[PDB]
């Protein structure tokens, strides 16, 4: 189905601390009140960036595949959290049609809502994530703190989910005015 | 001091690095021209 | 500069100063110490791996090595006498020891001598157009040296190729390794060579007897990533102790400035490297060697 | 049009001859900016 | 058409490809360790095979 991302999809654009200021920035952001295609597994295309929100109290969704052909002889990024370890690899994996070598990188680390921004446009993969306890996509405001900046340089035009209701939105290049509170937390934003 | 007053001529005839220099001269001149205009207008407005 | 009245006299360019108050000077506190703080990494950057590589790639398929999380001794390169071309754009080789960078990219390939000049911002020609493009705002060092002794042989070395045709010029650091038949005319080639249907690549004729212009040159291009992230690739420069509550000339990861460093109460989030202001002026730092 | 708005960055990255060109661009721009400011303030002061 | 108080004729020998280093604001072995011209050099450099 479709829901609206009222003002979801805002993340911290850079590692700069700003407090009690309104700062205008141009980046790939989720447009306010944009349609998010709702899923209850498909080979969804990756565009400029993608926003993933999953409402999953039992935490079925373990990870995501990001790639082009999502098969052998193209380096295809894999993120699979399994309990303690959020295994990340960029091997030319041979994937299953319905999943659930040459490794150039490897790293090792509904009330539960996890919001995630994946953007590959800097040329190194960027993940921004936030978990908020909730009561569709909730109406309110959250800022996503970056988790990992994988310097992998993998071409990604498509993505799949490894598994729980999840909503997918697409980041678009928009200027955003961000409000920072005394503590430097983005508490409000304006889609210009 | 740019080769051509026409902006399109500069772009079509010169390669980008060289064109940027010439465009900068045009920008500097045009921006100065407009600043002159605005300043005279505020002075004139004050008289009015 | 004898006395304040004399400063006034000089300011007014007059030997006689009238009654009044005259602003003559601008007082400032001078820094007492120089602080250098770089992240405490001891790991030489694997520059040899690139420079001392046995085989180089063809220019059309130029190799890219990423350099990160190491101390780069650039002296090894600019104090070496091995290089004919060591051209640095937007940076100085001497200054390199004092700078940090998020990433460095070492693009290695081989070309002929007269085409070395095409490895530079905003150049034109076969190489710059179809093989390897440097951006107009390229901040990096290009290194090239003659390799006639290595890449040339009696009979001609044809292992090294270049792209001769392309439907458009390359974008900066755009890598095209396609072997699609170039459609010079209106007739589709359908992967078949012939009239107006040419193979896009061509070998270099590298013989030891070739003119220096046609002799092989090995080229390594270093691209410095000046981005807002924790800087990992740093110079050999030694960090010194932190001094607080004094006017000091500080240097954090190659960021120069003069200021008084004080313990802050700002609630920085773990990822945040440094703080800026209402005015977008840097006003807080997270120490590299200390949290 | 300078490589960096930060004056310290220019000096730390470039040798003095090369730095001079970039610094000149910054000076030209900053001096123009301040002249604009002063002129507007003179006009504003006159209104006050 | 020009007069000067003093003219200094600095003479030496180098290889061809290093002639380019005899100029203001150049770098390399010659310009660094052998003979350095000022950035504001006002004179003529003459070189022949
Ligand atoms: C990333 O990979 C995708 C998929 O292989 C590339 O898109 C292809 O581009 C070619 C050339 O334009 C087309 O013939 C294909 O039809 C495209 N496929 C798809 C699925 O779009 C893309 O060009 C690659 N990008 C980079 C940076 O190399
Ligand atoms: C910035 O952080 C401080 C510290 O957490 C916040 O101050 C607290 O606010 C809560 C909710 O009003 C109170 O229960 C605490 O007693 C406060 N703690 C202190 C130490 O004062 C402050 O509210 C935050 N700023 C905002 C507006 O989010
Ligand atoms: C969302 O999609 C529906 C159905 O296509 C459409 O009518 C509506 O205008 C869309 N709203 C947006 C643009 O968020
Ligand atoms: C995987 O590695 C081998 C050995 O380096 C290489 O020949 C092959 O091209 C790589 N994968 C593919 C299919 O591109
Ligand atoms: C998670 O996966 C890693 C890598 O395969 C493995 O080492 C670890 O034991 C796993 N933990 C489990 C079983 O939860
Ligand atoms: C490459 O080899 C030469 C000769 O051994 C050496 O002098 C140079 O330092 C090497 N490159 C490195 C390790 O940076
Ligand atoms: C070196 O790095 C570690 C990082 O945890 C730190 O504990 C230690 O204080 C550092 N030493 C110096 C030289 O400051």
């Amino acid at each position: 189905a479709y829901t609206n991302s009222f003002t979801r999809g805002v993340y911290y654009p850079d590692k700069v601390f700003r407090s009690s200021v309104l700062h205008s920035t141009q980046d790939l952001f989720l447009p306010f009140f944009s349609n998010v295609t709702w899923f209850h597994n498909p080979v969804l295309p990756f565009n400029d960036g993608v926003y993933f929100a999953s409402t999953e109290k039992s935490n079925i969704i373990r990870g995501w595949i990001f790639g082009t052909t999502l098969d052998s002889k193209t380096q295809s990024l894999l993120i699979v959290n399994n309990a303690t370890n959020v295994v990340i690899k960029v091997c030319e994996f041979q994937f299953c049609n319905d999943p659930f070598n040459n490794c150039t990188f490897e790293y090792v680390s509904f009330k539960n809502l996890r919001e995630f921004v994946f953007k590959n446009i800097d040329g190194y993969f960027k993940i921004y994530s936030k978990h908020t306890p909730i009561n569709d996509l909730p109406q309110g405001f959250s800022a996503l703190e970056p988790l990992v900046d994988l310097p992998i340089g993998i071409n990604i035009t498509r993505f799949q989910t490894l598994l729980a209701a999840y909503y997918v939105g697409y980041l678009q290049p928009r200027t955003f005015l961000l409000k920072y509170n005394e503590n430097g937390t983005i508490t409000d934003a304006v889609d210009c | 001091g740019a080769i051509s007053s026409v902006l399109n001529d500069i772009l079509s005839r010169l390669d980008p690095p060289e064109a940027e220099v010439q465009i900068d001269r045009l920008i500097t001149g045009r921006l100065q021209s407009l600043q002159t205009y605005v300043t005279q207008q505020l002075i004139r407005a004050a008289e009015i | 500069a004898l006395d304040p009245l004399s400063e006034t006299k000089c300011t007014l360019k007059s030997f006689t100063v009238e009654k009044g108050i005259y602003q003559t000077s601008n007082f400032r506190v001078q820094p007492t110490e120089s602080i250098v703080r770089f992240p405490n990494i001891t790991n030489l950057c694997p520059f040899g791996e690139v420079f001392n590589a046995t085989r180089f790639a063809s220019v059309y398929a130029w190799n890219r090595k990423r350099i990160s999380n190491c101390v780069a001794d650039y002296s090894v390169l600019y104090n070496s006498a091995s290089f004919s071309t060591f051209k640095c754009y937007g940076v100085s080789p001497t200054k390199l020891n004092d700078l940090c960078f998020t990433n460095v990219y070492a693009d290695s390939f081989v070309i002929r001598g007269d085409e070395v000049r095409q490895i530079a911002p905003g150049q034109t020609g076969k190489i710059a157009d179809y093989n390897y493009k440097l951006p107009d705002d390229f901040t990096g060092c290009v290194i090239a040296w003659n390799s006639n002794n290595l890449d040339s042989k009696v009979g001609g070395n044809y292992n090294y190729l270049y792209r001769l045709f392309r439907k458009s010029n390359l974008k900066p650091f755009e890598r095209d390794i396609s072997t699609e038949i170039y459609q010079a005319g209106s007739t589709p080639c359908n992967g078949v060579e012939g009239f107006n249907c040419y193979f896009p690549l061509q070998s270099y004729g590298f013989q030891p007897t070739n003119g220096v212009g046609y002799q092989p040159y090995r080229v390594v291009v270093l691209s410095f990533e000046l981005l807002h992230a924790p800087a990992t690739v740093c110079g050999p420069k030694k960090s010194t102790n932190l001094v607080k509550n004094k006017c000091v000339n500080f240097n954090f990861n190659g960021l120069t400035g003069t200021g008084v460093l004080t313990e802050s109460n700002k609630k920085f989030l773990p990822f945040q490297q440094f703080g800026r202001d209402i005015a977008d002026t840097t006003d807080a730092v997270r120490d590299p060697q200390t949290l």
